[PDB]
């Protein structure tokens, strides 16, 4: 027999959540998914349920384990993304899917060492790979949708690499009806995306310990919405969102401790407009937000596993205006926190706790544990614990829809987990229990934001991968319970049930992809009359079928039929999803 | 059977991350157009840790066409510097 040999590579920093669950997306299952936005890629995840008010571009809502759309935390190479809306929820249908070169993803109780608002989970979006070489890419499909990329990565000295990335996506979109919000007349254009990005970094090694980068990035999106028309006013119908960020960083990487300091600059406009009136007509409205962060992070490996410790600063300045605060705001914040991880025997520990001081809310701390045991060779159980906390925006404080004396939520979970490999099957079940205290939610009637109790979630996350033969099966099935513990009424637009499989093989060097998913029941609330009655939206189930095929060594085509049996359905009641649609692309590297 | 291209597995995270170092032992066979097939792990160690990476990277590792075999058998060593 050959021996292959597998040596760790250095330069990787792996996180202490080796006992959280986890999933990682590449830029391998990205491009063989042919994602051509970002919800596409998280919705096959475990613990993941994402809303869409339409489709490409429109707004997307994630919540994770039963929690709150603002209860996932975003970041971007590890900061948060920018997000200044009064909602105080991410929108990911506007982070360019060029940008993504891989998706880190935690839920439960230990994501919180990420930040501690990190109330459901945190989505870390990579922007950089190591990939060398070039590729251009274009791709057609349903709607007129049409993308052009070009990206490379180059080295321009012996110890200096340098990445570059264009891309633009265009799609007329589908006419995503509203049905309840559109006021006095139904708009029934086409409702279309279009998203141009640029990206470049430069890193270079000092030494083989020592390296340090820059890197600058932006994209300029403009979206076609339905809103509420009253006949003599202004329809704010569209909307025009600028994004750049700028980093810069210095990384020491030895055999036993690794250190970085990075500074981040992030610059956002989100404009809403009535294109008649135009976008700085009194009419328009802009969220403008500057977010500046620093962060020193350090690891030291001490036996099996290690000890990691840092320190962060954010301050955000919005404009007049954002969040609708009349004269915006500025907010400061600073972060130490302390990571343990040590297997010792057939156990694991791993252990967080955190202290952030800000500028309005003042000093608190968050901590999580995980204790492991591995019980029968390839099987164990792994319980865990954390704490959360998530202060309101200052916009659902001070602004138009403010309540001055808004407490934060605070947030108890605990998760127990079993997982085994057997007979080919890496598997894993776990229960889990989240009680959020002075959830808060907006109010329709006094349009202000209100801290509405207590939330209590339960829910099962169960998966399993495995092959047959040819065939490679990945599979989730979620039950979320996730209720407001005062009036044991249904948390909206959170499905009870889901069921994710994705079914890989090639044959004849066709690499094909079936991807399932069942959408359990869901409640929402209809608009179109009040006061606002709850509806039940059933359980579906949705198809999609991909292939790709490598013409020559550079070049590879692919196709992809999203929604095969063109199954109607909403994940928010109103407004429409896409229906059966085809993409062809073409992807030739150098 | 001669091999053409053998993508590397990556180490896994949590392996890295403890520190831990193994080994996992493969036996498949070589198809006439170099497809590897009919994949299976012999053993492992420590259980439950590396095998999801090496069955992944297999599906791309590619033989001379065309000189089939039957357990072609490979070990796969795991180690930290
Ligand atoms: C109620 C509501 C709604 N909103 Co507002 C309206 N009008 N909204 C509001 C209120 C707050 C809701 C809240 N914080 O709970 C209110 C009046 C403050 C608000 C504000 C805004 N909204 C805005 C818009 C345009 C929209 N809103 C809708 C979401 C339009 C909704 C239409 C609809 N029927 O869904 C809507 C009527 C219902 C939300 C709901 O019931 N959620 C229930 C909940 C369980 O689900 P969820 O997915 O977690 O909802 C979250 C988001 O909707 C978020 N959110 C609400 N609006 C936005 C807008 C954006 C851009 C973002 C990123 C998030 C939000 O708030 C919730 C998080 O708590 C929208 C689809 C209505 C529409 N059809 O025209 C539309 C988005 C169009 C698009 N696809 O980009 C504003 C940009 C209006 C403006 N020009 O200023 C503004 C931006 C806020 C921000 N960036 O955070
Ligand atoms: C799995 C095979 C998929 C191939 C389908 C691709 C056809 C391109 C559709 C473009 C027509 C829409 N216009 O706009
Ligand atoms: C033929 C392939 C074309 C490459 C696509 C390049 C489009 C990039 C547009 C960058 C615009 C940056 N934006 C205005 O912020
Ligand atoms: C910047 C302070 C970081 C906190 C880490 C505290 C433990 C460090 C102790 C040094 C241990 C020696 N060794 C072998 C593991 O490198
Ligand atoms: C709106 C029309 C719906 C058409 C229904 C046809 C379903 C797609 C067929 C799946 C292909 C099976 N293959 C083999
Ligand atoms: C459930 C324990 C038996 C599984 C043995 C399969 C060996 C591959
Ligand atoms: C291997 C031939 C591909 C056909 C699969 C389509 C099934 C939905
Ligand atoms: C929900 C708006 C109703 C109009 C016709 C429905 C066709 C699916
Ligand atoms: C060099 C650009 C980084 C921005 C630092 C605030
Ligand atoms: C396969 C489990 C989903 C069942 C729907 C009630
Ligand atoms: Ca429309
Ligand atoms: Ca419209």
């Amino acid at each position: 027999p050959d021996t292959l040999v597998v040596t760790a590579n250095r330069f990787e920093q792996p996180r202490s959540t080796v006992l959280a669950p986890t999933t990682v997306v590449t830029r391998q299952d990205i491009d063989r998914w042919q994602s051509t936005s970002v919800n596409d890629v998280l919705r096959r995840l475990p613990g993941v349920d994402i809303t869409q008010n339409g489709g490409s571009g429109q707004l997307s809502s994630i919540f994770i384990r039963g929690t709150n759309a603002s209860h996932v935390l975003v970041l971007i190479d590890g900061v948060r993304l920018n997000l200044a809306g009064v909602s105080g929820s991410a929108d990911l249908s506007q982070f360019p899917i060029a940008l993504v070169q891989r998706v880190e993803y935690i839920r439960g109780p230990r994501s919180a060492v990420y930040g501690s608002d990190a109330i459901g989970g945190v989505v870390n979006i990579i922007t950089t790979r190591d990939e060398p070489g070039t590729e251009i890419s274009a791709g057609w499909g349903s709607n007129s949708y049409q993308n052009y990329d070009v990206s490379t990565q180059q080295q321009l000295g012996d110890k200096t690499r340098v990445t570059l990335l264009g891309d633009y996506a265009h799609t007329h979109g589908y006419d995503v009806v509203a049905y309840g919000n559109t006021g006095t007349q139904a708009q029934t254009d086409n409702d279309g995306f279009l998203s141009k990005t640029l990206y470049g970094a430069l890193e270079h090694n000092f030494t083989d310990a020592w390296s340090g980068f820059v890197r600058g990035y932006g994209y300029d999106n403009r979206t076609n919405y339905d809103a509420y028309y009253s006949p003599g006013s202004p329809l704010l119908d569209t909307r025009k969102l600028y994004s750049q960020s700028w980093d810069a960083g210095l990384r020491y990487n030895g055999e036993l401790i690794k250190s970085q300091l990075i500074t981040s600059y992030s610059h956002s406009k989100d404009y809403n407009y009535d294109p008649h009136y135009g976008r700085y007509d009194s009419s328009a409205t802009l969220d403008e937000m500057k977010q500046y962060t620093v962060q020193w992070a350090n690891n030291v490996i001490v036996g099996h596993g290690s000890i990691g410790a840092g320190v962060d600063w954010q301050k955000q300045t919005t404009t007049p205006g954002t969040g609708y605060v009349e004269d915006g705001y500025d907010q400061r914040n600073t972060g130490i926190y302390l990571t343990g991880l040590q297997q010792v025997g057939d156990f694991t520990f791993e252990g967080a706790a955190r202290s952030d001081d800000n500028s309005q809310f003042g000093r608190h701390g968050t901590w999580q544990t995980s204790a492991g045991w591995e019980f029968i060779e390839g099987y164990r159980f792994i319980a865990s614990y954390g704490t959360s906390y998530k202060a309101p925006n200052l916009g659902q404080l001070y602004g138009f829809y403010g309540n001055p004396n808004l407490d934060p939520e605070k947030s108890k979970q605990w998760e127990g987990a079993f997982e085994g490999l057997t007979a080919g099957v890496n598997w894993r079940i776990s229960g889990y229990r989240n009680d959020v205290s002075d959830l808060i939610d907006y109010d329709d009637h006094t349009l202000k934001y209100y801290n509405e109790g207590k939330a209590r979630i339960k829910g099962v996350e169960a998966t399993a991968n495995f092959d047959t033969g040819p065939l490679t099966h990945t599979v989730s099935y979620d039950y979320v319970d996730a209720r407001n513990a005062i009036t044991d009424t249904p948390l909206l637009r959170r499905a009870k049930q889901q069921v994710k499989y994705q079914l890989d093989w090639q044959l004849y060097d066709f690499d094909w992809g079936i991807t399932y998913q069942y959408l359990g029941t869901r409640y929402d609330k209809d608009y179109s009359s009040y006061p606002y009655q709850t509806v039940k939206m059933g359980g579906v189930s949705l198809w999609d079928l991909a292939v790709a095929y490598p013409v020559t060594s550079h070049l590879t085509v692919r196709g992809k039929i999203a929604n095969l049996f063109d199954k109607d359905y909403e994940t928010v009641y109103g407004y429409q999803t896409a229906g059966r649609e085809y993409t062809l692309s073409g992807s030739y590297t150098f | 059977p001669r091999a053409l291209s053998r993508n590397q597995p990556q180490y896994p995270a949590r392996a890295q991350a403890l520190r831990i170092e193994g080994q996992v032992k493969v036996k498949f066979d070589v198809t006439p157009d170099g497809r590897v097939d009919n994949v299976q792990i012999l053993s492992a160690k420590p259980a439950n840790m590396f095998e999801r990476e090496v069955k992944n990277a297999m599906r791309r590792w590619r033989y001379e066409p065309g000189k089939p075999g039957s357990g072609i058998v490979v070990n796969i060593l795991f180690k930290i510097n």
